[PDB]
């Protein structure tokens, strides 16, 4: 899961 | 009568500058005024094209900040078609207009997780970058490149592009949202590199700015990120309160496109550590959210949870899901998930499967290399 930019 | 293609062009550029500043009201006002003047000339296509491009951008911002579209039964979004209108007339435009077209189209493809598309568009924009006059525009571009590379785990390039954007944003008055976001990017990359000490620091500065800005999107997102960082460290229990808090903020102000991701990590956690009842409760909420937000991808990921924990383990389903992610260039999620799966098979009796999945991870890293 990737960060919420 | 003062108004002329040149008169409105300047007004449009002014309009753009407020968009970049995330200042919704000024933008709205300028847009409305500008629309009226446009209606008046009726004369020139390109000016209208410029307007359309800006409106597209304008909407990207609204969608981000107060995205939520508690759905009037049927007026939407202008995003889908506006994309259409511009797409229809893309040959008409050169110079700065060509840059904007590609840049904004890149931005859209980026939030659809069409990372391949996004990056091509961006490269194309980059070429036309010589037509860009002010330094903040370069900054926006750097910021977007950074964001895209982050999603692709191109850590060096992501981080370095964040630096470039930061330097330009910092020297400017009212770009706290983008500064906040740069910190997020710095942190999320540090997280990739395992540099937790740095990551935390940045996550936190980011969050702190989020509060000063009072923007629900960013608050939720910053919180989610802190929790993500905890989770990354395998310290699951500590991640929960940070996720829950983020959910509350996203729900509170109806930030629907953000909700699916939120639910997902929390959900995985509970199952992980055995608290199943909460798991289904979160799962259902998140599956439901991903439909409402039309996040088919997250929907599939939630199904994947189902696929693994219950009915444990639906290998054919897992394999399918991985092929999907792979064919969609979604290598980072693929890597994480492959890991979860291998570990999960390891704590359970049998290593045939776990070894195979660990082997899949290394493959994926080598492959993950190819891009740009």
């Amino acid at each position: 899961q990737r960060g919420m930019i | 009568g003062v108004i002329s293609s040149s008169s409105i062009g300047e007004k449009i550029n002014e309009w753009y500058m407020y968009i970049r500043r995330f200042s919704i009201p000024d933008a709205e006002y300028l847009r409305r005024e500008i629309k009226q003047e446009l209606d008046q000339m009726e004369e020139d296509q390109d000016l209208h094209l410029y307007y359309s491009l800006m409106e597209f951008r304008h909407n990207l911002m609204l969608e981000y900040l107060e995205p939520l579209e508690k759905m009037r039964i049927e007026e939407q979004p202008r995003l889908s078609d506006l994309l259409l209108e511009i797409d229809k007339k893309q040959a008409r435009l050169t110079g700065l207009l060509e840059y904007y077209f590609n840049f904004f189209r890149g931005m859209y493809e980026l939030d659809q997780r069409e990372y391949l598309s996004a990056i091509k568009f961006f490269k194309k924009a980059e070429s036309k970058l010589i037509f860009v006059k002010d330094r903040i525009e370069k900054a926006e571009f750097f910021f977007k490149m950074s964001e895209s590379y982050y999603y692709m785990k191109q850590t060096y390039f992501s981080m370095d592009y964040a630096r470039q954007a930061y330097e330009i944003y910092k020297e400017h008055e009212a770009y706290n949202i983008r500064l906040l976001q740069c910190h997020s990017l710095f942190a999320t990359n540090f997280l990739d590199l395992k540099q937790y000490e740095d990551a935390i620091s940045h996550f936190q500065k980011a969050y702190s700015m989020a509060e000063a800005e009072k923007q629900p999107q960013l608050m939720g997102r910053t919180l989610y990120n802190i929790g993500l960082c905890k989770n990354s460290q395998s310290q699951y229990e500590d991640a929960i309160p940070y996720f829950k808090r983020a959910i509350a903020v996203f729900e509170e102000s109806n930030i629907l496109p953000s909700l699916p991701q939120a639910y997902f990590l929390i959900t995985q956690i509970h199952y992980k550590l055995g608290k199943i009842d909460k798991a289904h409760e979160y799962h259902s909420k998140g599956m439901a959210y991903s439909q409402k937000a039309g996040d088919v991808i997250y929907l599939s990921e939630f199904e994947f949870l189902k696929s693994l924990y219950l009915s444990g383990p639906d290998e054919e389903a897992i394999q399918g899901f991985f092929d999907f992610l792979e064919s969609k260039m979604l290598y980072a999620d693929l890597e994480d998930f492959a890991i979860d799966v291998a570990k999960y098979y390891h704590e359970r009796k049998n290593f045939q499967k776990a070894s195979a999945y660990f082997l899949k991870v290394e493959q994926v890293r080598q492959l993950i290399q190819g891009g740009v």
